[PDB]
Parts: C-alpha cells; structure tokens; sequence
C-alpha cells in the first residue's frame, strides 16, 4: 500500500501555526529516509526539510529555525510544525521518501531520489479571513442543446482560499468532470466554471446539483442548474 | 571482565612464562561455543607456545559462525579478521545476562563501511567516512557519509542471535623463541625406599630414591660426580637433597 | 529562494535527442553524484524518472538519461513521445545533508496537430442577476499550445474594462484547458444587445452569440 497523504492545510493566519501529517504509507518511516518539498502550483519545487531514519533533522536555510519537523516510528507520520510563517509560503508541501541504501531500491552506489509520491496539502497563509462561496448555476444554450453537446455549468464564483474539488449529482458522475482552473481576478476572488459534456437527453430527468464544497469554509452549496425555461 | 570493548575495539594483552590451565574451563562448562582451529584441544596444557597474545570483546549471537579462519562475513571482512590458519582457539558463551540490559545496551558497535579486507590481528580502529562512487560529503551525514560504526543493540527480549555473546581470539604465533606459558604439570608425589622409576623436570633415570648425608649450594638441582653418574639430585617441591642407586 | 538554474523552455521533434541542463555551485553539483530527475504535472506530485546520475532505474521508460559535467549537469532525453510536455526538474544534494529543485524546464512539444476549440459562450446564471451582479462565462478547451490573447466583443464595441488574460492549464489527455471571466453590471446586461467571446488562440477566433434573457 504505497502512499503518501498530505491534508490538513487550510487558513492560517501570517503569524500562527499549522501542523501537517504526511502519513506514509508502504513503508515505515522509522527505518527510511524522508523529506518535504514545498511548490506553489506550477512553480518551482522548493525543499523544505530532511529528517532521517533514526530522528536526525536537516533543515534548508530560510527554513532554518522557522519550521519544525516531527514522526512518531510506531505510528508512521510525518509533521510538519511550522513557526515564523511568511508572505511567500502560498505553495502545495509534498512529502516524499529520501532514497538511500537504507530505502530498498538501491543496493550500492548513492541513493538520492524520493520514489513514492502523495497529492499535497493546500496550506494558504494569507491575512485574508473566511468568506463563502457564489454558486452560480450557469443556464445552458439551447444552440448547444439542439447540437447534442449539452453544455450546462455552475460558476463556483467568489470564494477564498483554494480549493474545490467539484463533483456532480453525489458523485455518481464521472466522465467529463473537467473543473477548469481558476484566474486570478483583480477582485482577488477565485472564480473556476464546470461544464460537463452529458447527452442532451438527461436534460431535466436527471436532477443537476454540482456537489460544490469549499473546505475552508464549511459552505457546501447544493445549487441546481436549470435549462431555459419560461 | 567485568568491561570489554567492541569488535572492531578490540584490545591485544600478552601473557608470558607462567603457568596456565585451559582444560579446567572444561568442567566449569560456562560455554556454547567451544572450539579450537588447526591443533588439538586436549594438550593445550601439555605442549604449549611462545606469543600467547589474547584478545576479548563482544559479539551478536548470530555472527558466530563468520568466526572461521578465512571465511568471510560482517566480522571477517569489516569488523575483525582471523587468517586462513588461525593458530588459536575461539570459544563463546552468552553475555546478555550480565553485559546487557533493559532498553538495549547501546555501547558496543560494529565498523561496516570500509573499501577493501583486514589484515590478521588487526585493530581497524579509524575515523574514516565510505565512499561507494568517487564523491565524498561535506562533513554532515548524508547519503554516502556512511560513518561505519551502527549501534547494537541488545535487550533482555530479543531473539536467539540477537544476543550479546562473551568470545575471545587466542593469538597465537610460533617463532623460536624462549618458552612462555604452558599448563600446569601433573606433579604426582615421591616414593622412597623401593627400585622405581621416575622423570623430573627434564632429565630421568630409574633406581631408588633415599636420602643423603652432603649438602648442596643454592641454585643445584642434580649432582653427577664421576663420569655422568647423575646421583645427587634435590626434589624440585621439598627442595631437600636425595640419593639416587 | 534556493533552487537550480536551468532553461526555463526547450523543445525538439518526436523520435530524437534534446539535452537539458542543471547549473549548480561549488557544493551542490560539482561535488556530489546526485543530479537527479523527476517529472511534475501541474496539480500532481513529482514521478521518479532518472536518479544515481549515470544509472538507470527497472523497468521505466528509457526515453530519460542524466548526467553530470562537473557543476553543469544534463537530462540526455532521446526520443520524444506526446508524454512529455510536463513540468520538469531537476535536484541535486545541496551539500551539508541539503537538497535544492531545479529552476523549472517547460518541454514544447513540436509537430503535434492542433485542435479546433469547441467554443460556447455562457449567459451567466438566474440566480445572479437579482442579485444585482452578471458575469460573461468564457471557456476555452482543446487547444494547442498554450498562447492566447484576449479581445472582448460587446455588439461591435471592444471592452477593456478588466482584460484578464489567462496562463496555460494541461488537461489530462495532453492538452490544454482555460476558463475566461467578464463581470459587467445587470443594468447594464439587458441594454447590450449580444455578446461574443473572441479568443485568438493561435491566430484563429470563433465566436458565439448569446443574449439576454426573454423571459
């Protein structure tokens, strides 16, 4: 079961703290070699710390006093406290298994890589409090109706911080979730849309609900998308 | 010993010209391990060597058998080495019930991490970093710093060759030489007044043992006094003057 | 704050060989065997491609081959597929138990064939027009490469009012995806007649007419 599982990210404010948990999986971290790596999305791969098998912490330069690493062998987690947080922390934090003699790919020679990956975490540090978020449920065109290609959407509209893992009608729907990425707007409000190709015939039988959920907010907006009608 | 040190810290000691009885840890039996290389174990006390060098230290149970003259292993290659013809003999016992304790007695070591063989006899004792390729670090323990010495450890729970083992290396060595320690001899009592052999130290003959009216002088041991008549001989034990007919 | 240098962009054709570099220091690169290679997508995690910098790993793909020239490193990557257009990186022990990422390599793939964008333009919802707010939904799919500009159309008249122009987004499929935003008044919705998104996505602009409500 190789895995790696970075959650836990959320508002917090520059000048507080927040503690992740990469629980590793398929191995144990009491005899292997680990490592975070911090990213903006898209940006360059930042490192960030190198705790060893046997409780050895090695830290990056602007790093270096501010973030606090932890594990607890039994229970095969790795924490990432974090103090003196700063402007430039907007960045996704993988953790990710340092290879070494002692992780079980390389037998002689140098190691030096991290093999088992996770998703990352979305640790938003940001003097900008919670709002909610506008669910705009997008009306479908009737050209697009009569063409077959049913394009209906729903505007997740104006909410921060990232993200919001769209899914449609209690999950059930699978093929076609493509959820565009947001731009950032000048109102500084994050805007994504999500238009799904179903056929044209489900139009008003099958009940649209977006299932959207802002995590960082605790508002899950059951909104429905209607065709034009009179 | 109450205290000894690792394999690869092994200390060397040299005991010379007395008397040493090793077949009398026999029936003491504080053993598991009882071996000798390349010489027989029972007359160890009878004929005996020069260089009696001796070593101790402290060994994971399971490593036993790498303690083989020539064959390899975690102790052979990188912790201790003894030759193809090791003179000597090696025997192991347990040490977890007084030289180990609760939570692991993390003290004793084991080098791992050298480039090429040992030497016989030799103390690897160093303060070297590994390299597997060409790059060496920059001090801080990484990737292929690999300082060589990993701590054992040995609990009271742990399983059969996890356990530390007393053993000890008889360095032996034969170069002629004057004679250094041997066992102890066998001096079975006199007789007197009756024709009987006899073999004292060295030189022997057969006849009667009585006594005598002459003295000796302080450092005779045996007396001939007309063409290798050998007659007047002190006792080694009473260091009293006898007569041989 | 601490990462490599390296090409931000290289390209070449399918089926042959392109050399991407990672400059280091004095104690990163030029002392150490660890230039090693990973293989990002934007919104996942890194993928081990090349490690331990002339060996190869079991079983991958062997269209990925590092090495190392003192402080300047390489990726010799021979044989170019439609898998390759991702983020890439490349990270070298720092020296004194470090690590460091490279600068970013964003590969261009040449040659592949581009696709026409299936262009419908959105009314914005019922919902937000009584709440005194609208919003022109522009989305934009299946295109190649990621060069776009933004030329708004409100019934013959150019609107510059907030012109956000958008960075390229990969799909899963090895294309592209984008999604264009125009927020205009309600008051000001029902008196423009039509509307028409015209993205000029490598040269080309189709538009959809939309308009405001009936009923």
């Amino acid at each position: 079961e190789v895995q790696l599982v970075e959650s836990g990210g959320g508002l917090v404010q520059p000048g507080g703290s927040l503690r992740l948990s990469c629980a590793a999986s398929g191995f144990t971290v009491s005899s292997n070699y680990m490592s975070w790596v911090r990213q903006a999305p898209g940006k360059g791969l930042e490192w960030v710390s190198a705790i060893y098998s046997g409780d050895s912490t090695y830290y990056a330069d602007s790093v270096k006093g501010r973030f606090t690493i932890s594990r607890h062998n039994p229970k095969n987690t790795l924490y990432l406290q974090m103090n003196s947080l700063r402007a430039e922390d907007t960045a996704v934090y993988y953790c990710a298994r340092l290879v070494g003699a002692l992780t079980n790919i390389v037998v002689s020679g140098d190691g030096g890589a991290f093999d088992i990956w996770g998703q990352g975490t979305m640790v938003t540090v940001s003097s900008a409090s919670t709002k909610g978020p506008s669910v705009f449920p997008l009306a479908p065109s009737s050209k697009s109706t009569s063409g077959g290609t049913a394009a209906l959407g729903c505007l997740v509209k104006d909410y921060f911080p990232e993200p919001v893992t769209v899914s449609w009608n209690s999950g059930a729907l699978t093929s076609g979730v493509h959820t565009f990425p947001a731009v950032l707007q000048s109102s500084g409000l994050y805007s994504l849309s999500s238009v799904v190709t179903v056929p044209s015939s489900s139009l008003g039988t099958q009940t649209y609900i977006c299932n959207v959920n802002h995590k960082p907010s605790n508002t899950k907006v059951d909104k429905r998308v209607e065709p034009k009608s009179c | 010993a109450t205290r000894f040190a690792s394999v690869y810290a092994w200390n060397r000691k040299r005991i010379s010209n007395c008397v040493a009885d090793y077949s009398v840890l026999y029936n003491s039996a504080s053993f598991s391990t009882f071996k000798c290389y390349g010489v027989s174990p029972t007359k160890l006390n009878d004929l005996c060597f020069t260089n009696v060098y001796a070593d101790s230290f402290v060994i994971r149970g399971d490593e036993v058998r790498q303690i083989a003259p020539g064959q390899t292993g975690k102790i052979a290659d990188y912790n201790y080495k003894l030759p193809d013809d090791f003179t000597g003999c090696v025997i192991a016992w347990n040490s977890n019930n007084l030289d180990s304790k609760v939570g692991g007695n993390y003290n004793y070591l084991y080098r791992l991490f050298r480039k090429s063989n040992l030497k016989p006899f030799e103390r690897d004792i160093s303060t070297e970093i590994y390299q597997a390729g060409s790059t060496p670090c920059n001090g801080v323990e990484g990737f292929n710093c690999y300082f060589p010495l990993q701590s054992y450890g040995f609990q009271p729970t742990n399983g059969v060759g996890y356990q530390p083992y007393r053993v000890v290396v008889l360095s032996f060595e034969l170069l002629h030489a004057p004679a250094t320690v041997c066992g102890p001899k066998k001096s079975t009592n006199l007789v007197k007044n009756k024709c009987v052999n006899f073999n004292f130290n060295g030189l022997t003959g057969t006849g009667v043992l009585t006594e005598s009216n002459k003295k000796f002088l302080p450092f005779q041991q045996f007396g001939r006094d007309i063409a290798d008549t050998t007659d007047a001989v002190r006792d080694p034990q009473t260091l009293e003057i006898l007569d041989i007919t | 704050s601490y990462e490599l240098t390296q090409p931000a962009s290289v390209s070449g054709s399918p089926g042959q060989s392109i050399t991407i570099s990672c400059t280091g220091t004095s104690s990163d690169v030029g002392s150490y065997n660890l230039v090693s290679w990973y293989q990002q997508h934007p919104g996942k995690a890194p993928k081990l491609m090349i490690y331990e910098v002339s060996k190869r790993p079991s079983g991958v793909s062997n269209r990925f081959s590092g090495s190392k020239s003192g402080n300047t490193a390489s990726l010799t990557i021979s044989g170019l597929q439609a898998e390759d257009e991702v983020d890439y990186y490349c990270c070298s022990y720092a020296g004194s138990s470090t690590w460091v990422f490279g600068g970013g390599t964003k590969l261009t793939v040449l040659s592949q064939p581009k696709a026409a964008p299936s262009v419908t333009l959105f009314p914005p919802s019922s919902e937000e027009l009584q709440a005194n707010k609208a919003t022109l939904v522009c989305l934009i799919s299946d295109f190649y490469p990621g060069a776009v500009t933004v030329a708004w159309k409100a019934d013959s008249s150019p609107v510059k009012a907030g012109v956000e122009t958008t960075t390229p987004s990969k799909q899963s499929n090895n294309k592209y995806a984008a999604s264009s935003y125009l927020s205009l008044t309600p008051e000001q919705w029902k008196s423009h007649r039509s509307y028409s998104c015209q993205v000029t996505h490598e040269g080309s602009t189709v538009e959809k007419t939309v308009a405001p409500t009936e009923c």
